[PDB]
DNA sequence: CAGGAGAAGGAGCAGAGCG
DNA sequence: CGCTCTGCTCCTTCTCCTTTCCTCT
RNA sequence: GAGAGGA
């Protein structure tokens, strides 16, 4: 799917997965880490190995979505409430002083 | 007293799911904004209103409800067009600290823009100010005193080190965080009853 | 293997100075002619800070007040656009931000040969 | 980016096994933190069994934010999802 | 012992990592323009050739209007050198570079004004020195000015005439030139453009040969390249004679800016005079100074004919440049001079009677003899074209000037033995330690100490000759070379970083004590320091001003020390 | 008073790898390790003032203090130090990167070796909207090849040849870089070649015995010259080399050892003293660096100084990686790489608590989705159940039972307190009476609890399944034989692991996704894999054989047997 | 610890975590490999992603951007070992909430 | 946590007092309420009030400060009503005050020539002919 | 101690252009 | 018309991986 | 550390 036939060795994986931590975990750790330090790679942790190494939640399985609890609050009380402030604020700029 | 408009994130534990949602939101906001100084804006009194509440979200390890909320808080911030009454708790020869009846006692006003005749007195600490042949116009402790606010000082710095914290604890700083500087350039100050 | 020109006394701690100790001879006391240049180096620089081409930056209440009224404006701020421009030099895309159609106004940077340094 | 309106929502109206397990886990975590239940308890004490019984009666008050790869997301109520 | 929590604060280690070019340019722009301009210049130096979209993307202050205001601020002050290229595949885009000459102009402002005042014989009259100082100050601070705006600013007719006359005199002298889009186009890209329209236009028939076709293209391109380079320096705008009263007046509509090449040629002349003051008498130094001032306008450019930067030097025909330069260096009509002109222009205050002893005023023979003693020295101060006719060889004087300045910097910083060792290695070539001891006559212990202390810079280079299969030590031998190019480049970078550090410290000190500095001009209370401020404020302001004065004096000294390495 | 404090939950968006620019190394540090000695040798082996085991870099003991956070071993995160070297040395990790940087630049002007149009085109290719690692590496390699094709500097006009490793040997030769300036000049006239000829003529006139070695002896790039060249590389020419110069530390000179970050003592603890390899290696580094610094001022022989410099370079190379030289130090590279390294032994697969491992035996009477557990291990495998007003009575009854009778509890953690209150002693009756509504009881594993039953090697996903626990007297994990086809269990002496999830989320996910009932089909083909094993098929065949004829009593007995 | 003479846990290695991944169990994976194995509350600076102690960045020396979060102690050890080499694993943080 | 607006529309020092009093009534923090149930008897219904210590303290202090004796035994705002506020706003809109110092004189009603002169800048210079005594006579009665 | 697979330098010719 | 670079293509010689762990001793 | 079951 990258365009060319790529193996499942440490050479064919290095041309598929950008994640430096995943490649280091698989094979050729120090070389990959030093190359990522030199070329200053900026991997975004989204793979399962990246999340496991950093103690996060994966993007596959039960971590592929979110759980949200409906607040269930009416729109008839969340409206702003005040007791006639605009009375004394009759826009004093309308008159001369 | 001036209404603010602050957006924050509120944690509602499952213990509070039974009551009204607005009640729990207000309870947590009060737990955060009851009698505390919001930096650069002053002291918040009470969460007044509540508007535009977004549906709560749950993080994958806690089980509470995290709600993004906006609200109008009640804060005190008089800048120039005001006259404020107060009491007296303690005075020394570096100015006078004016206190209230429990709101906050952080206002300290020196004798810079005060009456010219004011002077110090280590004994019967007071602010003697003759202004005439009669010199019996000293400021008494624990009485009404009116003053203006010319500027407000915000102490919002904290460059403290853990080693410094340990050293100060072993040896044990500017405690004030929201103070106002007073002025009494015009008359009518000192006591609301002195000027009729 | 300790070398021929070294002994155990001089080795044992790795103390690197971390502070320079070789100064250039340009640190001597200033001269009157050098004191002049400086002024024409402090003055220039001061003028361009006051100059319209700064954009250096990377109370003010909305409540109307009679106190702020009857008070003069601080100065007549001269923006970047108001300066006269030779249009054939600049790239075209910057024309929308200059004073292509704006009143001409140029500020003269007067030079005071008298030093502004205290004493 | 914004929430896709309820009128049209391509995501399957079914409830995937991952969503079901996550809903049960979240509801059991809430109940273990002394949360009110909306079913007849029948003497059950373990929060997971109470969560299962609540899901049996569709009484779990949670919704699912199905995050599409583009960034948008359809909010599906547990009551509306079918099993 | 100094803990790292204090070393990071009072050791100048955080700034020790910044690239000297980026550090210096960003600091200068921040001091003279602002923070947005400093950020834009920093992005330009770090990345190079950024469009507006890329500048917006690469800066947090990504306001398009803010970026465009910064770009116009840098362009009017010509701190940037844009480029408008047309994409064949679609929409055209304009890319901006960083202009080194504008930032140098910001750097040399005090020296520029000093040279303008001193070189023109108007400080003696004491009346229009202020006028010309204000003129050069406005020109250098506002970037580009047209004379009609400056004249309309003033009202007096006498002042208007004086300003116009000073404008004409300054433009004739060479310090002011007409500014054109050529000043806002990179020389490398200008040569790239000129390589085409002379190579593409060749007919598709057999050209002489592809190498000969490229040679023809280069030969044709160099001509109009030099012509368009010298076009601003032709005085084609000052000759608006006789609009009324038949006087020489500069054309009102032509914009004028400061000619940095002329000022740098003046700086080179001053450096040569200072060098000559260490080899000949005061009178002979004065003669050399006045000869340099006479030939200064007609001298070749300090940096290069602008072709070295444009393209690759050559396969080996880069020497042609030298030769070509040498040709002009010998055949520009203004360069060649005899003692008669010097005697004509020599000041009367010079004795020039008993200075020279025959054997163990304004005489032509004495001036010719002084020129001969200038030309006799191994340092090529002057060279003889015709019997009794001299010209100052700039091509053969740059290397010796650079070598002398570098050797004396080494002598001043390290010990004199360091200068001795550097000159011994330079005169010799690939010399071992035994031959160093034999031909230097000093202790080998101090020889090794000085060599180790000197290799820390790119002064002395170690050549390893391996005597085994492995190149490990204890068997190989170590010879020593000099590689003067490495030394010159490293010292130029070191001086650039030192200047940047001085400017950074000056700005930091100005910012830290900014309260009383602001109060000094809050109510126009300047000149009333003692009668309005507290004595502690007086002492603090005095110390701040003295520190800034010392900073700028040291910056001037650093400039005078690094200009020579900047030359080429 | 009491200014508000605001906190927000934040996750790891993503790492950004880079090196430290000798200014962050000092910034992180607490002490400069400037002493070869480790202990004071007078106050009973206390750590030195600025030695390798300095307390400010952390504490290696359980009864000392770190002098920087004033905590014990458990509460000390560990603090870094810095070690300033003399005569900088190459970084073994970035040595090939150093080779590439040298190949990409001149050696007189220290400028990149690509024409203006070529570098503009290459930067345009690099800044495409979508570029992965592979295309970027290909572009950088093409840039490197193009600049290797160049023969002259575009600015200095100096000859450039090939930059390569000296001999690729074992030790020093593997860290020596030689520049061959005169490889591409076949017969053309080159001024540099004539200067070379003149210099060697001079030295041979002085010393004629070196004629045989004039061959080879290329331009040698020691780390000091490499650093001085890297200090001059323009930032605008740094993106083509792969280094992002937008941020600080994005400079070619940050990849050469000028400061060694001395790791915290927690990273390199002392065992029973007996310091580990890293402390010894950095002690040797300090000693050799001090020797070099002293020899600089004492005017030692240049041969000795160069040899000590090379020894220091090899020492630090071994410190980073022990595979560099043959003449078993655990280098950071050893600590990371390998099957038992941090990535494959501590990050992707750890040792987990609340797990047991015992022999397995059959139990047909046990239903599938259930596993029998010994009560000898069901009384140590506690589950933390939180009081929730639905199980307060049950939890306080378990507390009353205690940690000995199986339906009991081991630990009690109060809502506000930190330390777990052990229920082994302390009148647990009143503790049960004082059971609040937020406390956590480590109740003993009981019937109906969820466990993860696993057998190694875990060839496929069905090698680990979620079972409901049951409690049985014996010492063997008993499971129904029907479910022994996934695990590939044998009962010949096999053993299995049993994990106990400690949260409601983990437990629910295990029992709903990994449950045995929900995993009756293998995922590779969808065909059932949990079904009748041996002797169950035999019983079924014997029952359903056509000869079978049962009267009413036998039929009813069979029906009460199946149920 | 690993052995039986030392009261130690059972290793859930690469094959077992891959099996857990196959089921798509994320919370169980997080609980097994972080919560029940090694959990450490570190303080990461929001500006320079380097871990700090006691709410102190030690590099910015500001304590304003310090954020407390829980990561495996093995990850913290890896970060410190990488920082001991010339590698900087600068952690960049983003809000979990706020859409 | 970001402050969307450092200052929203201004709040008169009458709505804050009634709002705080109503809040204390809802939370059963009234002096009469605490003296009735929480004092002099035991909680038969065990209807505990709201349990925020800091909020109770701050709201009691602010309501007491707003309900102190008027600084020339009540503060006037205590007995002020919404219709009295409407009458006051009509009266003040009939007058000329540049700033929202109308709310400032709502905060404190001194009803004195000196205090009214001091509260507003150049009262004599702006207007001091015949309406100043009208202001004093309508502010003497707090309604 | 074997097996597998890449990266890096010598090395030997085509090919192009040339004076 | 041989001569002299480039450039390509072999050819050789080098480097990084080889379940699960699960015990005891 | 390395010798060997073991499944
Ligand atoms: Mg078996
Ligand atoms: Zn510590
Ligand atoms: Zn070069
Ligand atoms: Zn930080």
């Amino acid at each position: 799917y990258k365009g060319e036939v790529l193996g499942i060795t440490r050479f064919g994986l290095s041309k598929m997965r950008d994640s430096v931590l995943q490649l280091a975990s698989f094979e050729k750790t120090t070389d990959h880490l030093f190359d990522a330090a030199f070329y200053m790679k900026k991997d975004a942790v989204e793979g399962v190995s990246e999340c496991i190494i950093l103690g996060q939640t994966m993007s596959i399985g039960t971590g592929s979505f979110k759980v949200v609890k409906g607040t269930n609050i009416s729109e008839k009380d969340l409206v702003p409430k005040r007791c006639l402030f605009e009375s004394l604020s009759n826009e004093a700029a309308l008159k001369a002083n | 007293f001036i209404l603010s408009k602050i957006a924050d994130l509120v944690r509602i534990p499952p213990d509070q799911f039974h009551r009204d949602t607005i009640s729990a939101i207000t309870h947590q906001l009060n737990n955060k904004f009851a009698n505390k100084i919001i930096p650069n804006v002053g002291l918040c009194i009470t969460i007044y209103d509540l508007l535009t509440v977004e549906e709560g979200q749950l993080k994958p390890g806690d089980g509470s409800s995290y709600i993004n909320v906006t609200f109008r808080a009640v804060v005190f911030k008089p800048f120039l067009g005001e006259i404020v009454t107060g009491w007296i708790s303690k005075c020394t020869a570096e100015g006078i600290k004016v206190s209230l009846l429990g709101i906050f006692d952080d206002i300290f006003i020196p004798q810079n823009m005060l009456f010219e005749g004011c002077y110090y007195t280590p004994e019967e600490s007071a602010w003697i100010w003759p202004m005439d042949e009669e010199t019996k116009l000293y400021f008494d402790v624990n009485e009404k005193i009116r003053f203006r606010i010319e500027r407000e000082v915000f102490v919002d710095v904290k460059p403290k080190s853990p080693k410094e914290r340990e050293l100060e604890e072993r040896a044990q700083e500017k405690p004030p965080a929201y103070a106002l500087l007073g002025s009494c350039q015009t008359d009518g100050m000192g006591l609301v009853s002195w000027w009729e | 293997n300790l070398p021929f020109g070294l002994g155990y006394g001089d080795v044992g701690k790795n103390h690197i100075t971390e502070f320079p100790s070789i100064p250039l001879p340009i640190n001597g006391p200033i001269t009157n002619k050098e004191r002049s240049l400086a002024v024409k180096y402090i003055n220039f620089g001061k003028t361009v800070k006051d100059g319209p081409f700064y954009t250096g930056s990377m109370t003010n209440d909305g409540i109307e007040r009679y106190s702020d009224k009857y008070l003069k404006k601080r100065k007549i701020g001269i923006s970047i656009d108001d300066h006269p421009y030779n249009l054939n030099l600049f790239p075209n895309e910057l024309y929308n931000v200059m004073g292509i159609n704006k009143k001409k106004l140029l500020a003269i940077s007067k030079f005071n040969n008298a030093d502004d340094v205290f004493t | 980016e914004k929430a896709i309106p309820k009128d049209q929502r391509a995501t399957t109206p079914y409830m995937t096994k991952y969503e079901r397990a996550r809903i049960l886990g979240t509801r059991a975590l809430q109940i273990s933190m002394n949360a009110p239940v909306f079913v007849d308890l029948e003497g059950e004490t373990d929060p997971l069994r109470i969560a299962m019984k609540e899901l049996a009666e569709k009484k779990i008050p949670l919704v699912i934010r199905r995050y599409l790869p583009d960034g948008s997301f359809e909010d599906w109520s547990v009551e509306e999802l079918i099993v | 012992l100094v803990t790292p929590e204090d070393v990071m604060t009072i050791s100048s280690l955080e700034q020790r990592t910044l690239n000297p070019d980026l550090f210096l340019y960003k600091e200068l722009v921040k001091a003279h323009l602002g923070e947005r301009a400093a950020s834009v210049i920093g992005m330009l130096v770090a990345l190079g050739r950024l469009s507006v979209r890329e500048l917006v993307e690469k800066i947090d202050g990504m306001d398009v209007d803010s970026v465009k205001t910064t770009l116009v601020s840098l362009t009017q002050l010509r701190c940037v050198k844009y480029l408008q290229e047309t994409a064949i595949s679609g929409k055209k885009t304009t890319y901006y570079y960083y202009n080194e000459e504008g930032i140098h102009i910001l750097l040399y402002s005090g020296l520029i004004i000093d040279e303008i005042i001193t070189q023109m014989r108007v400080n003696d009259e004491e009346e229009h020195k202020q006028l010309v100082a204000e003129i050069v100050q406005n020109v250098i601070s506002l970037g580009s000015l047209t004379v009609e705006d400056y004249l309309s600013s003033v009202t007096s007719d006498s002042m208007k005439y004086t300003i116009s006359s000073l404008f004409v005199q300054l433009c004739e002298m060479g310090y002011l030139i007409q500014i054109s889009k050529l000043h806002y186009t990179p020389i490398e890209d200008l040569w790239q453009f000129l390589y085409e329209k002379h190579y593409k236009n060749i007919p598709r028939n057999s050209p002489l040969s592809d190498l000969k076709k490229r040679s023809q293209a280069k030969m044709n391109a160099k001509t109009d390249f030099a012509k368009i380079i010298n076009k601003p320096n032709e005085l084609s705008q000052i000759l608006t004679v006789d609009p009324k009263t038949s006087l020489r007046i500069v054309k009102p509509t032509v914009s004028l800016t400061i000619n940095l090449d002329r000022f740098m040629k003046g700086r080179r002349s001053k450096q040569l005079i200072n060098l000559a003051k260490t080899r000949v008498g005061s009178v002979t130094a004065q003669v050399y100074k006045i000869a340099l001032r006479l030939t200064e306008q007609k001298s070749p450019k300090i940096r290069d004919p602008l072709t070295q930067t444009g393209l690759l030097q050559d396969l080996e025909e880069a020497k042609s440049f030298q030769d070509e330069a040498e040709l002009v260096e010998e055949k520009t009509p203004g360069l060649t001079f005899n003692a008669i002109d010097l005697a004509r222009h020599l000041p009367a205050e010079l004795d020039l009677r008993g200075s020279l002893l025959s054997r163990k005023p304004h005489s032509a023979s004495l001036i010719n003899s002084h020129l001969k003693i200038l030309a006799s020295s191994n340092f090529p101060f002057l060279n003889e074209t015709k019997p009794g006719v001299y010209y100052v060889p700039y091509s053969k004087l740059m290397p010796v000037l650079k070598s002398s300045v570098y050797e004396y910097v080494i002598a001043s910083t390290l010990g004199p033995s360091a200068m001795r060792l550097s000159r011994c290695i330079r005169d010799n070539k690939l010399v071992s330690e035994k031959i160093i001891n034999s031909t230097a006559l000093m202790k080998e212990k101090d020889i090794r100490s000085t060599l180790a202390s000197l290799i820390r810079y790119n002064s002395v280079e170690i050549q390893e000759v391996p005597r085994t299969a492995d190149r490990s030590a204890s068997r190989a031998v170590f010879l020593f070379r000099c590689k003067e190019t490495h030394s010159y480049n490293f010292m130029r970078q070191n001086l650039e970083w030192n200047m940047a550090n001085l400017l950074f410290k000056k700005e930091k000190l100005k910012q830290e004590n900014s309260t009383l500095l602001k109060k000094a001009n809050r109510d126009d209370v300047k000149g009333r320091e003692n009668e309005l401020l507290l004595p502690s404020e007086l002492n603090q302001l005095k110390m701040v001003n003295e520190r800034e004065l010392n900073v700028f004096a040291r910056l001037s000294r650093l400039l005078s020390l690094w200009e020579v390495f900047q030359m080429a | 008073k009491e200014v508000v404090v605001s906190e927000t939950p934040k996750r790891i968006k993503g790492l950004e790898f880079s090196a430290l620019s000798a200014a962050d190394i000092v910034a992180q540090s607490e002490v400069e390790v400037s002493t070869r000695d480790l202990f004071d040798l007078e106050k009973d082996r206390a750590p030195k003032a600025n030695g390798a085991l300095d307390p400010k870099m952390g504490v290696s003991s359980s009864s000392l203090e770190c002098a920087t956070c004033h905590g014990n071993l458990a509460s000390c995160h560990g603090h870094f130090g810095h070690l300033k070297l003399a005569l900088p040395v190459f970084h073994i990790g970035y040595f090939k990167a150093t080779i590439q940087i040298l190949q990409g630049i001149c050696k007189n002007c220290s400028a990149i070796l690509l024409s203006e149009t070529d570098k503009r085109q290459f930067l345009h290719e690099l800044r495409r909207p979508g570029v992965d690692n592979l295309r970027r590496m290909g572009i950088l390699k093409k840039i490197l090849d193009q600049c290797k094709k160049q023969r002259r500097c575009l600015h200095c006009g100096a000859l450039n040849g090939v930059v390569k490793k000296a001999a690729a040997g074992a030790g020093s030769a593997a860290l020596k870089i030689i520049h061959d300036t005169f490889r591409w000049v076949g017969k053309k006239s080159a001024p540099e070649k004539d200067i070379w000829v003149g210099e060697w003529k001079e030295v041979l006139a002085h010393n004629p015995e070196l004629e045989r070695y004039v061959k080879r002896c290329m331009d040698d790039l020691n780390p000091l010259k490499t650093l001085n060249l890297f200090k001059q590389i323009k930032s605008a020419d740094c993106e083509l080399l792969g280094i992002d110069a937008t941020v600080p530390s994005g400079r070619p000179e940050t990849y050469i050892w000028r400061y060694l970050p001395a790791p915290p003592v927690c990273i390199r603890p002392s065992v029973m003293s007996n310091e580990d390899d890293l402390t010894v290696k950095l002690t040797e580094i300090v000693w050799t660096s001090s020797l070099i610094k002293a020899g600089l001022d004492k005017g030692i022989s240049i041969n000795n100084m160069m040899e000590h410099w090379d020894y220091l370079q090899l020492t630090v190379a071994m410190y980073i990686n022990s595979d560099s030289v043959n003449p078993p130090i655990r280098g950071f590279c050893q600590r990371l790489k390998g099957k038992q390294g941090r990535f494959r032994g501590n990050l992707s697969g750890k040792r987990v608590d609340f797990s047991g491992r015992t022999v397995i035996s059959p139990d047909p009477n046990l239903s599938i989705d259930e596993v029998a557990v010994p009560d000898r291990v069901a009384k140590v495998l506690t589950y933390p159940e939180k009081v929730t007003r639905y199980n307060r009575h049950k939890l306080q009854e378990l507390i009353v039972n205690g940690p000995n009778v199986h339906p009991g509890a081991n630990y009690l953690l109060k809502r506000n307190e930190d330390a777990r209150r052990n229920l082994r002693y302390g009148d647990r009756m009143k503790l049960a009476k004082n059971l609040q509504i937020g406390d956590v009881v480590e109740r003993h594993l009981e019937d109906g609890d969820v466990v993860l039953f696993n057998r190694q090697p875990s060839l496929h996903r069905l090698s680990i399944l979620s079972h409901y626990a049951k409690i049985r007297p014996w010492r063997t994990f008993r499971l129904n034989e029907c479910v022994c086809t996934p695990y590939n269990a044998d009962f010949d002496g096999d053993e299995m692991n049993l994990h106990v999830p400690q949260t409601e989320e983990a437990r629910a996910e295990a029992i709903n996704l990994m449950g045995v009932k929900n995993n009756l089909l293998t995922p590779k083909s969808g065909e059932p894999i949990i079904a009748a094993t041996q002797d169950f098929i035999t019983g079924s065949y014997l029952i359903s054989h056509k000869d079978s004829f049962y009267d009413r009593a036998t039929l009813t007995q069979l029906l009460s047997m199946m149920s | 610890t690993e052995g039986r003479s030392r009261d130690g846990g059972l290793r859930l290695g690469e094959m077992e975590r891959d099996c857990v991944i196959a089921y798509g169990a994320s919370q169980l994976l997080l609980e097994r490999l972080m919560i029940s194995s090694d959990a450490f509350e570190v303080d990461v600076c929001d500006k320079c992603g380097l871990m700090g102690y006691s709410g102190w960045c030690t590099t910015c020396k500001s304590a304003e951007n310090i954020i407390k979060m829980t990561i495996p102690y093995a990850a913290k050890l890896l970060f410190q070992e990488l920082l001991s080499m010339n590698i900087a694993p600068r952690l960049r943080l983003e809000d979990i909430f706020q859409q | 946590m970001k402050v969307l607006e450092e200052r929203n529309a201004f709040l008169s020092d009458y709505e804050v007092l009634k709002f705080l009093t109503d809040l204390e009534k809802k939370h059963l923090w009234d002096q009469k309420s605490l003296a009735a149930l929480k004092k002099s008897r035991s909680k038969g219904k065990q209807n505990r009030p709201y349990n925020h210590p800091e909020l109770q303290g701050i709201t009691r202090n602010v309501v007491n400060y707003l309900s102190i004796n008027k600084n020339f035994e009540k503060s006037g705002i205590s007995k002020m009503s919404d219709e009295s506020f409407a009458e006051l706003m009509t009266k003040l809109n009939s007058f000329k005050l540049f700033k929202a110092e109308k709310l400032q004189i709502v905060n404190q009603l001194p009803a004195n020539m000196v205090h009214l002169y001091s509260i507003v800048e150049e009262c004599d210079a702006r207007f001091d002919e015949k309406t100043i005594e009208e202001m004093l006579e309508i502010i003497s009665g707090y309604a």
